[PDB]
């Protein structure tokens, strides 16, 4: 305590110098620093390991000693600013610091091989290290000034990571939409911290906590100003944690890397909003209506995040909407006032879905050998099919992750969601059974994802489907030296060479002579099956498996750090109901464990597809059109600004530049007239 | 890409202008021909001595780290009363004799697996198999593996494998000598290594070994 | 520098408050060295092999250094080919 | 560009806001964005000092003396503080540095990229301002094409 | 006085019959325009503690060629202390009123002498006044805590 918090200012700045050296290396001497290709990787990993060990040491001192350190320095001293940039060590700082550092180290170990076949390598690790710098500075922040500072820097790093692969234009639309949405949240954080400075005059996390115990009891401040100030202060976490108004940036983040899917969300950056709301809960329990607003936004986005992940063709977008629905669970917990269970659910999701993203990217890099390089091919969860037979450790890691979200008590994570629903049902009956219903839906789509990825035949090398596969397996025909010397140019064999005559019909033969000329055999015959990725992909997945097994059982440390059977079996029953409904739909007949009489009766009861033909249509159109909110925002929010921009440059160039140009036009005209008069 | 190419005959030697012995052609990393006595004559025993050097150097490197880094933390104000040559006499749990036998059990497992690697290379194989995936056969002392090469730096990713193994061996020979300096100058000065460094850097002339 | 803060809500706070400011003279000093860096960089990087504004891509086509050399080029070289076409018709092509 | 002939008008002005990039149907992934290029084994060493000096030697017009004074100029100010506090001596030294740099930058090569685009016709090497002081070769009037072939 | 943008003189807030001024003039560290918030009497009591700790932990700022930032930091934090003591004595309990306003007077004359010491760029008088102003800042913090 005596000498370890005075050097707590380094944990933002320790990742920083390798993006500083890359930002002056790639920008000045690109052959030199790209010749030092893998060394900056290990240097970023080592500096983040230093920050990991120091954050673990601060966490050990937080669980031993109950104290908070606020090691503030001075930044500007001219007038009423007197600004500080200090570092606020609460238990939330320890949770967020280990949550950044462990996930960042594992994503960097992953990204050594994810980017190992990328021409863009070092600028990705510059963005990674500068993002880790910015987010660790965000969580070690003693005032809203520095929260605002590193908040916008995190938004910039999100822009850079999503538009990392800058040559593809869908990532360009993605990163523009992402940074603009983060700036719509930044907007609210601005006029929210300025509203708090007008209500308090604080600009510090220290004095807000001892002013908001009696600020609402005053007559000068308005309750309306406090609730609109707190709502605008919540607009920021809406944009970071991808809540219902500002959610349209999250599923477009897929076009960048898969490590940024593991780090922009299921990690640090969507935990920025959770960190902010949980840090400001001593001034969110005081303002009465904002708690209901946070509960309302969470309970609106949990039905949106659930129904979106039901019918995604993309693996990464589906896990993104799963991340958004779990972030809605976190905001629903933050709307409970639950100071403890919200952060614990944050920890277990941020170690669970990070593992799920690394498993998804291992699936993707295994599929790259099959389909070549394409996100509509190598990220399409439909034609993944089954990979249990091929990549087993990826299967085990992805399965432990999806059971960590499905809520399995012994060997996965369930106690978090148990505390969520336990704190939910004694609060308001409207919010509770729909939360359990979304939990059942969450188990449903996560098991749907697991079955479409790992369980069944491959859907791409399947001999019913691929014609090049049937041409490649059968190097010789079924007769050997008969029926052909091989036959190419197989003609229009409608009659099947049976000399079949025709009754009264429209036509049998015509002037149409079209031969189905098929492709050949014995050429690129191999079609190498998706083998396992190297050690740098499995090793973060093994460590995150050890996390999600270790955190999933956490006389407890629930109070010193910061209906028992019926509710638990109800949550497990509705989750296993989602398991069962996904299992009977996607798990094929040759590998399912169910009795074939019941399995036959599933299609026998439902062979009509008329009362299913509207339900599947509505759910798929919802998940495909993004609840039509993407189309409405691209119709009347950004194209409305485009029409406003064209109208405003019309008013500029035509009828205020028109007046100024018309002064000279009139002087020319009166000069030409009075010359000739 | 991953072949462990040796050093050329016209390599830098420990003693320039001297003839390197015929049993140090350059197959091993850090081969500079150091053999005034010639203890590595028998190549079947020079393999064991190369493994000996490698493990000795790795332990010395971890040890010099565990001596100097925690002393830097003590100077920074993290650890109390740190002194590595009195850090075995000080108090823990388990009496330092139960710790010793538990250490001997666990390190017996580990070093026994390593011994079984040394006697017969493929006996204790790790990095489990995968369909249509051929894990490369490693060398003794450099197992590769998911546990010891998770960044895949051993097969020659950032740099060639020979220069990386030479980096390991040279950095580790330097660490072996650093630990000998620790074991000697912590008993002929009865003081701290970093303290001895700052004391010599104060006055390099008169604060040397001849003062004591 | 040690202040123990008593807030009833969460916990006690051990704020440090190292109030500091770069000395008045040091702001002049960092200005002095940055004007020195500006001087050095202007001289040295003006004395550099400037790879774009040397080649026949820039200096060859037009390249007077303005922003209209493209426009006077594509506005005068068609007049150049019209002049060459008239001088071609002057000898009956 | 050059456009000796008049260019084809874009019949499809793709959009006032969206880019001029190809769509996802024609975008080959990996080989366009570089995300799946860099198969190593074809790259070279020169690690971080065989490629800094390669780059400094690639773009430089400086001799031995000028350039040594340029490399020692900024440490002469970094030792202007932390070693002394001389005052005006740094500014007078940098002023004389710039004066002697400008006198050194009256170089003997004159490098016809330093000349007008009206100079570029042909045989401009036979033009020698590099040696001929007070040239008096009245060609810079630029109004009629002069044959300066003498 | 048309709601938005009161206009003309742009006044500073007055003193509610308190003897908290110099009496040969009002006060010489009055920053002209700062936003002290109408929080409440416990809020002003806490912000006295906060800015008194700020001027307490002004240690690492004081030094040669730094006296102007010392003067600006003093004027800022002491203007905060001035309006907060004005609200505290303006909402005092009629027996805590007189000793706390005498404490504020003997604190503010000390601030005047320290501001004049840092205004004339004299470091010895700055430190010789900063000693007992550190005493009085510890005194006012342990009063407000
Ligand atoms: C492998 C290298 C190793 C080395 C170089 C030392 C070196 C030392 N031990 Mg030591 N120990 C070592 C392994 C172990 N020691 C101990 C337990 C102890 C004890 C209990 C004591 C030492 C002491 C000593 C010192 C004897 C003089 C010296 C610094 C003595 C000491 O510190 O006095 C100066 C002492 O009392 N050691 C255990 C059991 C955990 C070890 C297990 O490997
Ligand atoms: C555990 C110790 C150890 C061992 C087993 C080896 C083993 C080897 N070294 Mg390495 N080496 C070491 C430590 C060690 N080295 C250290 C600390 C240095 C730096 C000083 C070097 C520097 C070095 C170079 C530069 C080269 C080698 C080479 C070799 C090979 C041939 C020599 C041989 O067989 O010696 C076997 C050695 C022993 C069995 C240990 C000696 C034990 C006896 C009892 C003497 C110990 C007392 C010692 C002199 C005390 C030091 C006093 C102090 C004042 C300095 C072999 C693989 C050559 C090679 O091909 O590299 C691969 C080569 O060119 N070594
Ligand atoms: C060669 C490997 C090695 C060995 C045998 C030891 C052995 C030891 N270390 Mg060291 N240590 C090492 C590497 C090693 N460390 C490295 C690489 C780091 C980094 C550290 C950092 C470290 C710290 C920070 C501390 C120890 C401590 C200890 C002691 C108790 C460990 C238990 O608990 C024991 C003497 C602890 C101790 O009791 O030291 C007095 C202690 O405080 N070590
Ligand atoms: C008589 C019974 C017996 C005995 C004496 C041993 C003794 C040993 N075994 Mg073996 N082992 C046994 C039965 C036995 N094993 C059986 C029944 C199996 C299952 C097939 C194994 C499988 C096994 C493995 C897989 C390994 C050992 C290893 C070891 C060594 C542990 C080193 C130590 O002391 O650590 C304290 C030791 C030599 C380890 C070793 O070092 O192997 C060389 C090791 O990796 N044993
Ligand atoms: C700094 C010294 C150093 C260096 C350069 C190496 C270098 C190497 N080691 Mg060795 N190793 C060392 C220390 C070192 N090791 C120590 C102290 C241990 C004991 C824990 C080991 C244990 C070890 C094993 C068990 C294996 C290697 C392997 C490797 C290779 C790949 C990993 C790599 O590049 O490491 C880079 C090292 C760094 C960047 C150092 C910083 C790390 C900080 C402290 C964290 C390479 C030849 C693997 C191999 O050759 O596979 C084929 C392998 O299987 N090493
Ligand atoms: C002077 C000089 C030069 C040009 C080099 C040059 C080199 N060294 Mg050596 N080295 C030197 C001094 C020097 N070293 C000294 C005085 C030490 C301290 C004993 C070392 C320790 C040292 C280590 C420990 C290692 C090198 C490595 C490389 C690369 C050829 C590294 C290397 O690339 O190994 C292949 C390596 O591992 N050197
Ligand atoms: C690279 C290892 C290394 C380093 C940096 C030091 C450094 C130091 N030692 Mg230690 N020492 C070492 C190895 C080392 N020693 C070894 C191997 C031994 C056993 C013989 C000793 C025994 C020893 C004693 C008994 C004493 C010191 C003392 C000292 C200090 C004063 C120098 C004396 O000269 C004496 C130095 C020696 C006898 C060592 C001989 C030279 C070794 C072999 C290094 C060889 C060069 C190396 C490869 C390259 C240098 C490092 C490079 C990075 C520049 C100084 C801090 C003294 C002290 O603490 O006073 C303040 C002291 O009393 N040392
Ligand atoms: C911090 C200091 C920043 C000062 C600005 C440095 C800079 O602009 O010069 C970039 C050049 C290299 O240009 C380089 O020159 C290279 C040319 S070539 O491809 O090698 O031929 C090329 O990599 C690229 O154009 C350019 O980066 O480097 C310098 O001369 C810096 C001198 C040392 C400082
Ligand atoms: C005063 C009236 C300006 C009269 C002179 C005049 O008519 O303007 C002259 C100028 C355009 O005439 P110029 O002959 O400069 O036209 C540009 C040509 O040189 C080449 O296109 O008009 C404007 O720039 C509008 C000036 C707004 C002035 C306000
Ligand atoms: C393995 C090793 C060190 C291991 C250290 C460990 C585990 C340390 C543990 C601890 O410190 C910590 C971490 C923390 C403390 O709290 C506790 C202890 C327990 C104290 C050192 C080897 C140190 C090894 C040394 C010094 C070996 C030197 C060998 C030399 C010089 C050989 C020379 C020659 O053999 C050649 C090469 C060739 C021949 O031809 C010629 C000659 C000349 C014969």
């Amino acid at each position: 305590m005596e000498h370890t918090y005075q050097y707590s200012w380094i944990i933002p700045f320790i990742p920083l110098p390798v993006p500083i050296l890359l930002g002056v290396g790639l920008l000045l001497f690109p052959t030199a620093t790209k010749n030092l290709r893998r060394m900056w990787t290990f240097l970023s990993i080592f500096l983040l390991s230093i920050v990991m060990i120091f954050s673990i040491y601060l966490s050990i001192q937080q669980i031993f000693l109950s104290c908070i350190h606020q090691n503030v320095w001075s930044w500007t001293i001219n007038n009423e600013f007197s600004f500080e940039f200090g570092y606020f060590i609460d238990p939330l700082t320890s949770i967020m610091s280990i949550l950044i550092t462990t996930v960042g180290i594992l994503v960097l170990i992953y990204s050594d091989n994810y980017m190992s076949h990328d021409q863009g390598y070092l600028r990705f690790f510059a963005y990674m290290g500068f993002f880790n710098t910015s987010m660790l500075g965000l969580v070690t922040s003693s005032n809203l000034i520095q929260v605002y500072f590193f908040w916008e820097l995190v938004g910039m790093c999100s822009y850079l990571l999503i538009g990392f692969w800058f040559t593809r234009p869908i990532a360009a639309n993605a990163c523009q939409k992402a940074f603009v949405t983060n700036r719509v949240g930044d907007f609210g954080l601005l006029l929210g911290i300025l509203g708090l400075y007008w209500i308090t005059g604080s600009f510090e996390f220290q004095d807000l906590f001892e002013i908001f115990n009696n600020l609402i009891l005053n007559n000068r401040v308005n309750l309306l100003f406090l609730t609109l100030c707190a709502f605008l202060l919540f607009v920021g976490p809406i944009a970071k944690s991808a809540q219902f108004p500002l959610h349209v940036w999250l599923p477009d983040a897929m076009e960048g890397p898969t490590p940024i899917s593991a780090l922009i969300h299921a990690a640090t950056m969507v935990a920025a909003g959770i960190f902010l709301v949980a840090r400001l809960l001593p001034l969110f329990i005081v303002i009465p209506s904002i708690m209901y607003i946070i509960s309302l936004i969470g309970i609106i986005t949990v039905l949106l995040g659930a129904t979106l992940a039901l019918a995604q063709k993309d693996i990464k977008r589906g896990l993104a909407y799963s991340t958004m629905s779990q972030l809605g669970y976190m905001m629903l917990a933050l709307g409970m006032g639950s100071y403890r269970s919200a952060l614990f659910h944050l920890i277990t999701h941020a170690y669970s879905k990070a593992l799920l993203f690394l498993g998804s990217g291992s699936i993707i890099h295994s599929m790259e050998a099959i389909v070549g390089y394409s996100p509509d091919k190598s990220q399409n969860m439909i034609l993944m099919g089954g990979l249990t037979k091929h990549v087993p450790i990826t299967k085990t890691a992805f399965l432990i992750g999806t059971l960590s979200l499905c809520g399995i008590p012994p060997l996965a994570c369930f106690w978090s969601k148990d505390e969520i629903l336990n704190d939910s049902l004694l609060f308001s009956p409207i919010f509770a059974i729909i939360a359990c219903s979304t939990a059942g839906l969450t188990a449903f789509y996560m098991f749907r994802i697991y079955l479409l990825t790992f369980e069944g035949h491959l859907n791409t090398y399947f001999l019913n489907y691929s014609g090049k596969k049937s041409g490649s397996f059968y190097s010789l025909s079924l007769w050997g030296k008969e029926e052909e010397k091989k036959l190419t140019m197989n003609n229009t064999k409608r009659a099947s060479f049976f000399c079949n005559k025709t009754y009264k019909i429209s036509n049998n033969v015509r002037n149409q002579i079209f031969i189905t000329v098929e492709n050949f055999g014995l050429n690129t015959r191999t079609f190498y099956y998706p083998h396992e990725s190297d050690n740098t992909i499995l090793f973060p997945m093994l460590i995150l498996v050890l996390f999600t097994l270790f955190i999933g059982a956490i006389n407890q440390e629930g109070i010193d750090f910061d209906e028992f059977l019926r509710n638990a079996t109800f949550s497990v029953s509705i989750a296993f109901f989602g398991i069962f409904i996904a299992y009977c739909l996607y798990k094929p007949f040759y590998s399912s464990l169910l009795n074939l009489t019941l399995l036959n009766s599933f299609q026998k009861w439902n062979s009509k597809r008329i009362h299913w033909e509207k339900l599947i249509n509505f759910v798929y159109n919802w998940s495909y059109n993004r609840g039509y909110i993407d189309s409405f925002f691209k119709t009347s929010l950004i194209e409305s600004i485009r029409r406003l921009a064209k109208q405003t440059t019309f008013f500029d160039k035509r009828i205020i530049d028109g007046i100024t140009n018309g002064v000279g036009i009139t002087s020319f005209f009166v000069g030409e007239v009075t010359k000739y008069i | 890409s991953s072949v462990c190419e040796p050093l050329p005959p016209d390599r830098p030697l420990w003693f320039p202008g001297s003839s390197p012995p015929e049993w140090l052609d350059g197959s091993l990393p850090g081969d500079f021909g150091f053999d005034p006595l010639g203890l590595g004559s028998d190549p079947d025993t020079l393999k064991w001595f190369a493994q000996a050097e490698l493990i000795h150097s790795r332990w010395a490197m971890l040890a010099v780290t565990g001596i100097i880094i925690p002393e830097c933390l003590e100077r920074l104000g993290f650890i109390e009363n740190f002194s590595w040559y009195d850090a075995g006499s000080r108090e823990y749990f388990a009496d330092s004799t139960t710790l010793f036998v538990a250490q001997m059990v666990l390190m017996g497992w580990a070093e026994g697996r390593r011994w079984a690697d040394l006697i017969k290379p493929g006996s204790v194989d790790i990095e489990p198999k995968y369909p249509h995936k051929v894990n490369p056969k490693p060398d003794v002392g450099y197992p590769g593996g998911l546990w010891f090469d998770f960044m895949m730096w051993g097969r020659g990713s950032p740099e060639p494998v020979m220069v990386l193994r030479t980096k390991e061996i040279k950095n580790g020979r330097l660490a072996m000598l650093a630990f000998l300096g620790f074991c000697f100058q912590a008993t002929y000065t009865s003081q701290d290594p970093i303290e001895n460094l700052m004391a010599h850097l104060a006055d390099p002339g008169h604060c040397n070994v001849f003062s004591a | 520098a040690v202040m123990v803060q008593q807030i009833e809500g969460m916990r006690d706070i051990i704020t440090e408050k190292h109030v500091w400011h770069l000395s008045d003279k040091a702001i002049k000093n960092v200005y002095m060295f940055y004007i020195m860096f500006t001087c050095w960089g202007c001289l040295y990087f003006g004395s550099a092999k400037d790879p774009f504004y040397d080649s026949e891509e820039y200096r060859g086509d037009g390249g007077d250094g303005t922003g209209y050399w493209v426009y006077e080029t594509v506005c005068i070289s068609p007049f150049l080919i019209l002049l060459g076409k008239k001088e071609k018709n002057l000898e009956m092509h | 560009g050059l456009s000796q002939i008049e260019p084809d008008i874009n019949e499809d002005p793709i959009g006032q806001f969206e880019t001029n990039s190809i769509e996802m149907e024609d975008f080959k992934y990996g080989y366009y964005d570089g995300a799946h290029t860099y198969y190593e084994g074809e790259v070279q060493k020169g690690t971080f000092w065989g490629a800094i000096a390669d780059d400094i030697a690639a773009v430089d017009q400086t001799n031995g003396f000028q350039g040594l004074i340029s490399c020692m100029f900024l440490p002469a100010i970094a030792l202007g503080m932390y070693f002394d506090a001389p005052g005006e001596y740094l500014f007078i030294g940098a002023a004389l540095f710039t004066v002697v740099f400008c006198i050194i930058e009256m170089d003997k090569p004159d490098q016809p990229h330093n000349f007008e685009p009206q100079i570029y016709k042909l045989e401009r090497g036979a033009r020698d301002k590099l040696i001929n002081d007070y040239n008096t070769m009245s060609i810079w009037d630029f109004n009629d094409k002069y044959g300066d072939v003498w | 006085d048309n709601g938005f943008w009161i206009d003309g003189p742009l006044p500073i807030p007055p003193i509610y019959n308190n003897i908290v001024n110099e009496k040969t003039g009002t006060r010489t560290f009055i920053k002209k325009g700062v936003y002290v918030a109408d929080i409440g009497t416990k809020g002003r009591m806490y912000r006295v503690k906060k800015n008194a700790f700020d001027l307490l932990a002004m240690e690492d700022l004081i030094g040669p060629d730094t006296l102007n930032y010392v003067k600006k930091y003093l004027r800022l934090k002491s203007t905060f202390l001035f309006y907060d003591f004005d609200n505290l004595i303006s909402a005092a309990a009629s027996e805590d009123k007189q000793p706390l306003t005498d404490l504020a007077n003997r604190l503010f004359d000390n601030f005047e002498k320290l501001e004049d010491a840092a205004k004339t760029k004299n470091l010895a008088e700055t430190e010789s006044c900063y000693k007992d102003t550190k005493f009085l800042l510890q005194e006012v913090m342990t009063r407000m805590a």
